[PDB]
């Protein structure tokens, strides 16, 4: 890994978004909004779905 | 004859000056029994080099 | 006092504790030594000769190597018919294309998908998972019974006017989906498939019946096979190049060593009438008192 | 090279992702992705035999050396 | 722990017809998942000879060491085939204790009486306690014997790992 | 001893060369 | 209050005129307390120098030229309040790391672990500091994997100082050996070195920090094979003379940052160069697969957690702009991979960049190659680096890093219920 | 607006001009004999091995000579 | 008088370094 991590960006296209970075930028109030897409997610104060 | 792998372990591999030799440098001397009881890796100068370079820090400390 | 077998058993305790390995050094698992065994009063007489360790590593050489050496002939049969053909390949699957695009550069990701396929093979793949079927018990009469059926001569009016009712346009497909932007490999993939009826070409969906959306995507390219061994090669595009897999080269016991499909027996909590819905698992666990 | 066809004609499209496939892929985009495939791509075990040829001559004569006290 | 004294004695009482030896095991985290043991239905393994096929077929020559020619309608053979592959398999005793422990501790906590040389106390999550047999034709035995450890799932699937007779006897039949 | 220290090193590199 | 001393941390990590050989005398060093202390009066000169010249202070940048700074040289040879300094550091250090566990609350040990272990994971020993030194005492419950298999056999690993050994060196680019320094870190500088790195440098660095390897194989023997070293005594007639005896590289380097006017150049050439012999290896990165604890492992048993940690490097907060040809940077976890410094380090990754610029973001939202991005198997998630992006530079926001790691197991709920929390 | 072909069974990709058909030929010829991929799992468990029976003439070597 | 199988003692992890 530490010579294919120059290699690793020898490709120009993205990797998609982590559903748990996806649930980052929504503010404290519009969480419970239907807008957020991520709430078939949270299930649980435990654990990551 | 040792004089031969001597003489090749230091003009080829290790790539010294001539002014600096076996004689004036005793270091040298003893860690060339250590390098001629190996034969490969006279591809890799570098840690060659770098054991020589180790051996002679080791060697000028108070300690 | 006749003093039981099982007293001293215990009493006289264990020897020691020896871990191994396995010969993949995956595994570790642990062998005591206890010396009630009855392996000690039998006094056995050992010794390896290297000649026999030298033909046991070649027989497990060739029972880890019956598999890549399948793959290495379905790889050879893929460029035996690319070169048989000439290079010109029909559309087997159904999807549209353009006139004005860039061909040279699909035949030039072919060849680059067709390199990292054979880096990637693996003893999980596609013809190993259709195999698995193929080996197991009523294989032979369901096929004997399936040819016969297919080898039925036009039906009279008799069996039509009196007879019994006549009667699997879909079928169960595994695949081997490799791609190139981001050089990954999928493996185990099971793809549900039948004829469109507007044409002649295949329709692949998932068991959902998602209809499997990566032939549209101009980098990745799979291989199919079927339940009866017939073989398929898709690049984008929907062309493909078609053959059968040849396993003649290859033993009979070394294929059943390997993945021949497993026979079960009955346990508890198991019917013994045959195929109904059977209840759960035992499911001896830790997170309930164990009763 | 290019492909032939059956039909004549060209037939316009006004499918879903949803319904049936069709490769739809701009230039810059195949080009991009042709770079980015062309460009993410013993003796020496004869060597350690033969080393390992001349360590047996090195412990044969540790074996000369051994047998004289 | 209470197989391995049952599997001891049944390969004392069986020894006669076959030659089997008891080999007392345990399985941990290094080996399968707790989700895999939990489920676990029962284990198999085979004594596979030196040099060739294994010891569930004739010694000499069979009727499988043909190809299987790519037919559709006999693929492999037939049911034969099948026949013997599921002949040479032998079906071994099977105990998991699915909650953690340590194994001299646990031995110490049952009757038994473990004088290790020093203290490798060995820790895990869940104990599996399996006890395989290992043959020898005659009375001697050689060491390029392998086994096949094969971990059975009422799904179907299944694991194998592989290993030989020599590693496993490397001290304990040199310390007799 | 001396000589059965030769000998068993000689025998094992002796089987040391049926791995490779 | 210790205001004054973050104050100057915060501007001497975000200053982009770090002295770059600071940065490669770490991995000279190891923390390796023989190493360190034949370096004494070279790294007192380049404090006190270097600080007196430029206000920012020195060797922020690595966790083990703190403390054994802070041990070794409280002899008085650095005027006090540098010493005051590095002192107020380690006590930050020592104070969040008697916040972040529960001193009233812990005693006795429950499954053969601390009872502190479990009601803060910086206090677990599965937890690692990234920019990892040593090996750890507590090795039980953890399984150290280099490329395929874990190391859990002892016998992967062995090294020597000054014994003239070629092989390690000739095998130094290898995976399937490495080469440990023979000395486990007790679990309290585990604690505090995990604090350092977990903690103080990120929120203090606002997710700006790196991480970078030297391939200092070749970056000694074009560095100290000039034949002032090997020739050298058990001359000066100009500076340039001696320019000209040392090489240019090493006269880019130390032409102030060590030079007095009591030692010259040449001399304090000789002072760096009489600690090669402690070279490590090259920089590789490491899995941690660790399981939870039994506090936690009643829920989900199968359960393998990575966690990708680093062995003989540096943590940098700079580009080095006179290593640019025998660096490599590795960015590996959401804390530690600053675009910016990829970029002017490495030319792929700046092409990278300057395709999508969108992913200059210091918020984690920079994608981690495929054997790093594994999100949902770190302990540290996209909310701590989401928080460390906003953060300010005061020393509740380190505390509030420390205590952002309670665990959520029923020992857990218990401790940290039962003190009123 | 799109213009596009729907398939067929008569519809040929034909072979890229054989100038791309020849380095074909090429990378299958150069891979006929080379890494099986086989015997590499025999080359990790004879390296294993050896390096375990040397450890262990290492320590033959150690405590037989005392 | 026992160093001298010290020796291959070094020399045989010197190629383990080395070989593997």
């Amino acid at each position: 890994a530490a010579r294919r991590i120059p290699h690793f960006y020898r490709v120009r296209r993205e990797v998609p978004r982590t559903v748990n970075e996806m649930k980052q930028d929504f503010v404290v109030t519009d969480f419970y909004k239907v807008g957020n897409i991520t709430l078939y997610t949270e299930l649980h104060p435990f654990f990551d779905f | 004859k040792r004089d031969e792998k001597h003489r090749h372990v230091v003009n080829v591999v290790l790539e010294l000056p001539t002014e600096i030799s076996e004689a004036t440098h005793p270091v040298l001397a003893t860690m060339l029994s250590k390098y001629t009881r190996m034969s490969s890796l006279f591809n890799d100068k570098c840690a060659f080099k770098l054991d020589l370079l180790r051996m002679v820090a080791v060697s000028r400390t108070r300690r | 006092d006749e003093v039981a077998r099982t007293d001293e058993w215990k009493g006289a305790g264990v020897s020691r504790l020896r871990e191994v390995w396995d010969v993949q050094h995956r595994v570790r698992l642990r062998v005591l030594w206890y010396v009630n065994s009855f392996w000690r009063s039998r006094e056995l007489s050992y010794d390896d000769h290297e000649v026999e360790l030298y033909r046991a590593l070649d027989a497990y050489r060739a029972r880890i190597a019956v598999e890549y050496v399948l793959i290495r002939a379905v790889r050879d049969e893929i460029y035996a018919v690319l070169r048989r053909d000439g290079g010109a390949l029909p559309q087997r699957f159904a999807c549209h294309v353009s006139r004005n695009m860039s061909w040279r550069v699909v035949w030039e990701l072919c060849r680059h998908a067709l390199a990292l396929w054979m880096d990637w093979a693996d003893v999980r793949s596609c013809i190993i998972k259709a195999l698995t079927p193929r080996l197991s018990r009523g294989a032979a009469a369901a096929a004997q019974r399936a040819r016969r059926q297919r080898e039925r001569s036009a039906p009279k009016p008799q069996e039509l006017l009196f007879g019994p009712r006549n009667e699997p346009a879909e079928q169960t497909w595994y695949a081997d989906v490799v791609r190139c932007v981001r050089a990954q490999v999928d493996l185990g993939v099971e793809v549900r498939a039948a004829r469109c009826p507007r044409t002649g070409l295949w329709i692949v969906r998932d068991r959902r019946g998602r209809l499997r959306r990566w032939l549209s995507q101009p980098e990745v390219c799979v291989l199919y096979v079927t339940p009866d061994l017939d073989f398929y090669w898709v690049l984008p595009g929907g062309f493909a190049v078609s053959s059968r897999v040849t396993l003649h080269g290859l033993a009979q016991r070394a294929l059943r060593d390997r993945f021949q499909n497993f026979e079960a027996v009955l346990a508890r909590g198991m019917h013994v009438e045959a195929g109904r819905q059977e209840p759960e698992t035992p499911r001896v666990s830790g997170r309930r008192l164990p009763f | 090279s290019l492909l032939h066809t059956f039909w004549r004609l060209p037939v316009a499209v006004f499918f879903e992702p949803h319904e049936e496939n069709v490769l739809r892929c701009p230039e810059r985009v195949l080009r991009r992705l042709l770079e980015d495939a062309a460009v993410t791509m013993d003796r020496v075990r004869k060597r350690y035999l033969r080393q390992e040829l001349r360590d047996l001559g090195h412990r044969v004569q540790t074996y000369c050396e051994d047998l004289e006290g | 722990m209470e197989t391995h004294l049952y599997s001891d004695l049944a390969f004392e009482a069986r020894f006669a017809d076959d030659e089997q030896l008891p080999l007392h095991l345990v399985l941990d985290q290094e080996v399968l998942s707790n989700e895999e043991a939990e489920t676990l239905r029962y284990v198999y393994y085979r004594n596979v000879d030196s040099a060739g096929r294994s010891t569930g077929r004739a010694p000499g020559g069979d009727e499988d060491d043909a190809p299987a020619s790519d037919d559709a309608e006999d693929a492999v053979g037939g049911d034969r085939a099948f026949d013997r592959e599921r002949r040479t398999w032998q079906r071994a005793c099977f105990r998991v204790l699915p909650r953690p422990l340590e194994l001299l501790d646990y031995l110490r906590q049952s009757g038994l009486t473990v004088t290790l040389e020093k203290e490798q106390r060995v820790r895990m999550f869940y104990a599996v306690f399996t006890t395989l047999g290992l043959r020898c034709p005659d009375n001697r035995l050689s060491g390029a014997q392998t086994l096949h450890l094969r971990l059975v799932w009422p799904d179907g699937s299944y694991r194998d790992w592989e290993f030989l007779a020599r590693d496993l006897l490397r001290e304990e039949m040199e310390a007799n | 001893l001396r000589q059965l220290a030769q000998s068993v090193q000689d025998t094992i590199q002796h089987m040391r060369f049926l791995y490779l | 209050d210790y205001e004054e001393t973050l104050r100057l941390f915060k501007t001497t990590v975000t200053s982009p005129n770090y002295p770059e050989l600071c940065y490669l005398v770490d991995v000279l060093v190891h923390g390796n307390v023989d190493a360190f202390l034949l370096i004494r009066t070279f790294v007192a000169r380049c404090i006190v120098n270097m600080f007196h010249t430029r206000q920012l202070l020195v060797f922020a940048h690595s966790y083990a030229l703190v403390t054994l700074i802070a041990e070794h040289l409280a002899d008085g040879a650095l005027p006090p309040q540098l010493l005051f300094h590095y002192r107020n550091l380690v006590a930050v250090l020592r104070l969040v790391t008697r916040i972040s566990a529960l001193p009233g609350l812990n005693n006795g040990q429950l499954a053969e672990e601390p009872l502190s272990a479990y009601v803060n994971a910086l206090h677990d020993h599965r937890l690692w500091p990234p920019f990892v030194t040593h090996l750890p005492r507590n090795m039980e419950g953890v399984q150290v994997v280099a490329d395929r298999q874990p190391l859990n056999p002892a016998n992967i690993e062995a090294r020597h100082h000054g014994v003239s050994d070629v092989p390690r060196l000739g095998a130094m680019d290898a995976d399937e050996p490495l080469f440990v320094d023979d000395y486990r870190a007790t679990d309290d500088e585990w604690t505090l070195q995990k604090v350092f790195y977990l903690c103080l440098m990120p929120a203090m660095t606002n997710n700006r920090a790196c991480g970078l390897g030297l391939n200092l194989k070749t970056l000694l023997v074009d560095l100290f094979y000039r034949p002032a070293f090997l020739l050298m005594p058990a001359p000066e007639d100009s500076i340039a003379a001696q320019r000209q005896a040392v090489g240019e590289m090493l006269t880019e380097l130390v032409e102030d940052v060590a030079t007095d006017a009591h030692t010259p150049l040449l001399q304090a050439c000789r002072e760096l160069f009489l600690a090669v012999q402690f070279v490590g290896e090259h920089v590789k990165v490491l899995e941690v697969r660790a399981p939870l604890d039994h506090a936690q492992r009643q829920g989900l048993p199968d359960f393998i957690s990575r966690q990708h940690v680093l062995y003989n490097g540096c943590c940098v907060v700079t580009a080095p702009k006179t290593l640019i040809e025998y660096s490599l940077p590795v960015p590996f976890h959401r804390f530690y991979s600053n675009p910016t410094i990829c970029a002017a380090l490495s030319d792929d990754i700046k092409r990278y960049v300057t395709e999508f610029p969108h992913y200059h973001r210091h918020d984690g939202g920079f994608p981690l190659p495929t054997a790093f991005a594994h999100e949902y198997h770190n302990w540290l998630r996209s909310p701590f680096s989401r928080y460390s992006a906003t953060c300010p530079n005061v020393l509740h926001s380190v505390m509030t890093l420390a205590a952002m790691l309670y665990k959520i197991s029923p020992v857990s709920l218990v401790l940290q219920t039962k003190a009123h929390i």
